[PDB]
C-alpha cells in the first residue's frame, strides 16, 4: 500500500506550479502550463495561486501586445505596470488592460505619465525605432519615461523573437537600457540576455546574458539620444561578436578538454594491444 | 595529402623517393593505377597481387596493395593522424543542417566535383557510405560531371558572359577610394 | 494516472538540464503513484560512491542495486552488505573486471581522469551490461563543464560461427559553461540518445572486450561530432536569426544584385 496520505498541500502545489511556469522556455509557454493543470488536476488553484506566475512571465519576456486602432504593437513590462492589471502605452499616450493568460488588451483609456520628460522621451524613441528597424528583421521597443529618486531616466526596452515550433526550435533575444540623465553626466545600464531551444532528435539549450556599464555627457534631447544608441549599436555588436567567437573556442578548448577526439598520441585505441599492453607497460614504465 | 601518405607506404614496402622531383612520380603513379575498393576489410585482409609499374627511367616496382589501402584516408582520416570528419561524414552532415524543407531535395540532387574523385570505384563506395549515414528511405542520386576538373572554370566563364557582371565587380577607382572596404562589398 | 506521466516527462525535456534532480523530486511528490515509472524513464545525473574495501571511485546504476544496497565492481560487494549471492558466475567477476581495465585506459587516453565503471550480468542467451563514464571539469580552471554516458550493450551469442549480435544504447549528457569578459556568462546545454546494431567475430584474437570497446568509442565520436556540429550549429544559426550587426538596408542592396542575377539566369534559357 503505497503512502498517498502524505499529498502535496494546496499552498505547496501553487509554489512548485508557478516554478514551472514562470520558467517556461520562450515559445513553449502554453504546452508547460497545460502539462501543470494536468498535474495539479484543480483548476481554480492554480488559475487563482498561479495569477502572478503569468504576469511574471508576460512582463519577463517583454510580451508584445497590439491595441485595437493603432499601427505598432507596445512591449509589456514592469516598467509600464500601472496596477489593476492595466500597462501604459507611452507612444500612444493611453492605458489599457491586458489579459495575462489570453495575451489581449481592452479597454484603452487617455493617460500622460512623461510630465517634464517628454521632450527627452521622443527623441530615444525616434533614435531607437530607426535602430531596430536596420538591425532586428521583426524587431519592438517601447520607451518610458520615469523620476527615480529625484533622478530623470529613459528607459528603453527592445524585443525581438523567433518561433518556429514546427522546425523544432525557439529564440528569443531581450535588450533593457536605462540611462539615468544627471546632468552633466548619465548612467548607462544595459542587460542582454540570449535563449534559444533546439529539439529536433535531441535537446540542447543556451542562456546567456551579460551585463554593460557605461556613462555619458548630457547634452540637449536630440545629441544625448544619438549617443545613447551608437552605445547601444557598440555594446550589442560586442556581445554577439563574443557569442560568435565562443562558438569557435568551445570546439577548440572545452569541448575538446572534456573529451578530446584522439589521445594525445593522435591515433585510436588498439583494444587487442591494449589488453596485452597494459600488462607490458605497468612493468616497462616503472 | 593521399600523395604524401602514398609516399610514406611505398617507403614502407622498400621504394624511396626522397626528391621534390621524384614525389611527382608518386603522384603519376596514384593518378595511374589507385581504385577504392568497395569493402576495406576485405581486401586489407586477403593477399593483393603485385601490380608492377614501369618508372620514367626503366625500373620496375611492385605497387601490390597500396593501390587501394593509400586512397582509403578520404574516408579514414585518423590513417594520417587529422581530428578531421571523413568525405562521407562531411556530404551527410552538410545536408542535414539545412532545413527540414530542402533536405529531401539536397539528397535527391548530390554533384560530385574536384580531381580526388576522378579515383575508380570513388561513387560505388561514396553512395554506400551516404545511404548509411543519411537517414532511412531517402533516396541519394550523386551525378558526376564528365569534366568534373573543368566545371568551376566553366562557371566562372557564363557568369562573366553576363551583363549583370559589369555592376558586380569593383572598379579600379572604387578600390582606390573605398579600399578593401569595396570589395568585401560588391564580393558575394 | 497516464496523462500525467506524459506530461511529467514533456515538462522534464522542457525545464533546465542542471536542475533535473530537484525538479524530478517535486513532479513525483505530486504524483507519487508513478514514481517508479518517473524514476526509471527519466534521465538522472550519475551519482559516485567510495569503495573502501579497494579504494576506488565506482559509478552507481539499477543493474548492480539489489534492494537498497549498490555492488562495487572492482569489489564484487553490496554496500550496505547482503548475504543474497546474486553474482552470476566467477568467469562473469574475472571478465567484468578485466572490462573495467580496458576501459579503464580508454578513459585516461581520451578525457584523462574521471571515473568509469564496467557491470557486467548473465543471461540465457548472452552477458549484458552498462558501462558508466563520468568527467568533470577542473574547479580552479575558469572553464566549467560536467560530462555524463550510459553505454547499455546485450551480447547474443551465436551456438556455431562465434558471431555474436552487438546491441549498444548510448544516453550522453553534456554541461558547459564559458565565463570571457567579452559575451559574460554563457551556459550551453544538451542531451542525446542513440542505438546501433552489429555482427563482430568473436575469438581469442577478436574477444568480446575489443568488439564492444570499438563500437562503444564509434557511437561516442559519431555523437561528439554531430553535437558540436549540427546542434551547436543550428542554436548559432538561430542567435545570428534573432539579431543582426550589418544593416538590412546594406543587405538588401547584394539581395537586389542577387535576385537580378537570377532573374538574368532563368532569362537565359
Amino acid at each position: 500500500m503505497a503512502d498517498f496520505d502524505d499529498r502535496v498541500s494546496d499552498e505547496e502545489k501553487v509554489r512548485i506550479a508557478a516554478k514551472f511556469i514562470t520558467h517556461a522556455p520562450p515559445g513553449e509557454f502554453n504546452e508547460v502550463f497545460n502539462d501543470v493543470r494536468l498535474l495539479l488536476n484543480n483548476d481554480n488553484l492554480l488559475r487563482e495561486g498561479a495569477a502572478h506566475a503569468f504576469a511574471q512571465y508576460n512582463m519577463d519576456q517583454f510580451t508584445p501586445v497590439k491595441i485595437e486602432g493603432y499601427e505598432d504593437q507596445v512591449l509589456i513590462t514592469e516598467h509600464g505596470d500601472l496596477g489593476n492589471s492595466r500597462f501604459l502605452d507611452p507612444r500612444n499616450k493611453i492605458s489599457f488592460k491586458f489579459d495575462h493568460l489570453r495575451k489581449e488588451a481592452s479597454d484603452p483609456q487617455p493617460e500622460e505619465a512623461d510630465g517634464g520628460l517628454k521632450s527627452w522621451r521622443e527623441s530615444c524613441d525616434s533614435a531607437l525605432r530607426a535602430y531596430v528597424k536596420d538591425h532586428y528583421s521583426n524587431g519592438f521597443c517601447t520607451v518610458y519615461a520615469k523620476t527615480i529618486d529625484g533622478q530623470q531616466t529613459i528607459i528603453a526596452c527592445i524585443e525581438s523573437h523567433q518561433f518556429q515550433p514546427k522546425n523544432f526550435w525557439n529564440g528569443r533575444w531581450r535588450s533593457e537600457w536605462k540611462f539615468t540623465i544627471t546632468p552633466p553626466t548619465a548612467q548607462v545600464v544595459g542587460v542582454l540576455k540570449i535563449q534559444v531551444h533546439y529539439y529536433e532528435d535531441g535537446n540542447v539549450q543556451l542562456v546567456s546574458h551579460k551585463d554593460v556599464q557605461d556613462s555619458l555627457t548630457v547634452s540637449n534631447e536630440a545629441q544625448t539620444a544619438k549617443e545613447f544608441i551608437k552605445i547601444i549599436e557598440n555594446a550589442e555588436n560586442e556581445y554577439q561578436t563574443a557569442i560568435s567567437e565562443n562558438y569557435q573556442t568551445m570546439s577548440d578548448t572545452t569541448f575538446k578538454a572534456l573529451r578530446r577526439q584522439l589521445p594525445v598520441t593522435r591515433t585510436k585505441i588498439d583494444w587487442n594491444k591494449i589488453l596485452s599492453y597494459k600488462i607490458g607497460k605497468e612493468m616497462q614504465n616503472a | 595529402d593521399v600523395s604524401r601518405f602514398l609516399r610514406l607506404y611505398l617507403r614502407k614496402e622498400g621504394y624511396d623517393f626522397h626528391s621534390s622531383s621524384e614525389f611527382e612520380i608518386v603522384k603519376a603513379i596514384k593518378e595511374r593505377a589507385c581504385y577504392l575498393s568497395i569493402n576495406p576489410q576485405k581486401d586489407e585482409t586477403l593477399e593483393t597481387e603485385k601490380a608492377q609499374y614501369y618508372l620514367p627511367d626503366g625500373s620496375t616496382i611492385e605497387i601490390g596493395p597500396s593501390r587501394f589501402r593509400a586512397p582509403e584516408l578520404l574516408f579514414r582520416p585518423d590513417l594520417i593522424g587529422e581530428e578531421s570528419e571523413g568525405i562521407h561524414e562531411v556530404l551527410v552532415f552538410a545536408i542535414q543542417k539545412s532545413d527540414m524543407d530542402l533536405r529531401r531535395t539536397l539528397f535527391s540532387n548530390i554533384v560530385l566535383s574536384g580531381g580526388s574523385t576522378l579515383f575508380k570505384g570513388f561513387g560505388d563506395r561514396l553512395l554506400s557510405e551516404v545511404k548509411k549515414l543519411a537517414p532511412k528511405d531517402v533516396k541519394i542520386r550523386i551525378s558526376a560531371p564528365q569534366e568534373r576538373l573543368y566545371s568551376t572554370w566553366i562557371g566562372g566563364s557564363i557568369l562573366a558572359s553576363l551583363d549583370t557582371f559589369k555592376k558586380m565587380w569593383v572598379s579600379k577607382k572604387e578600390y582606390e577610394e573605398d579600399g578593401a572596404r569595396s570589395i568585401h562589398r560588391k564580393t558575394f | 494516472s497516464d496523462q500525467q506521466l506524459d506530461c511529467a516527462l514533456d515538462l522534464m525535456r522542457r525545464l533546465p538540464p542542471q536542475q533535473i534532480e530537484k525538479n524530478l523530486s517535486d513532479l513525483i511528490d505530486l504524483v507519487p503513484s508513478l514514481c517508479e515509472d518517473l524514476l526509471s524513464s527519466v534521465d538522472q545525473p550519475l551519482k559516485i560512491a567510495r569503495d573502501k574495501v579497494v579504494g576506488k571511485d565506482y559509478l552507481l546504476c539499477d543493474y548492480n542495486r539489489d534492494g537498497d544496497s549498490y555492488r562495487s565492481p572492482w569489489s564484487n560487494k553490496y554496500d550496505p552488505p547482503l548475504e543474497d549471492g546474486a553474482m552470476p558466475s566467477a568467469r562473469l567477476r574475472k571478465l567484468e573486471v578485466e572490462a573495467n581495465n580496458a576501459f579503464d585506459q580508454y578513459r585516461d587516453l581520451y578525457f584523462e581522469g574521471g571515473v568509469s565503471s564496467v557491470y557486467l550480468w548473465d543471461l540465457d542467451h548472452g552477458f549484458a551490461g552498462v558501462i558508466l563514464i563520468k568527467k568533470a571539469g577542473d574547479g580552479s580552471k575558469k572553464i566549467k563543464g560536467c560530462w555524463d554516458s550510459i553505454h547499455v550493450v546485450e551480447v547474443q551469442e551465436k551456438s556455431s560461427g562465434r558471431t555474436a549480435h552487438y546491441k549498444l544504447t548510448s544516453t550522453v549528457m553534456l554541461w558547459l559553461q564559458t565565463n570571457k569578459s567579452g559575451s559574460g556568462t554563457m551556459n550551453l546545454g544538451g542531451s542525446l540518445t542513440r542505438q546501433m546494431e552489429k555482427d563482430e567475430t568473436v575469438s581469442d584474437c577478436s574477444p568480446h572486450i575489443a568488439n564492444i570497446g570499438r563500437l562503444v568509442e564509434d557511437m561516442e565520436n559519431k555523437i561528439r561530432s554531430t553535437l558540436n556540429e549540427i546542434y551547436f550549429g543550428k542554436t548559432k544559426d538561430i542567435v545570428n536569426g534573432l539579431r543582426s550587426v550589418q544593416t538590412f538596408a546594406d543587405k538588401s542592396k547584394q539581395e537586389a544584385l542577387k535576385n537580378d542575377l537570377v532573374e538574368a539566369l532563368k532569362r537565359k534559357q
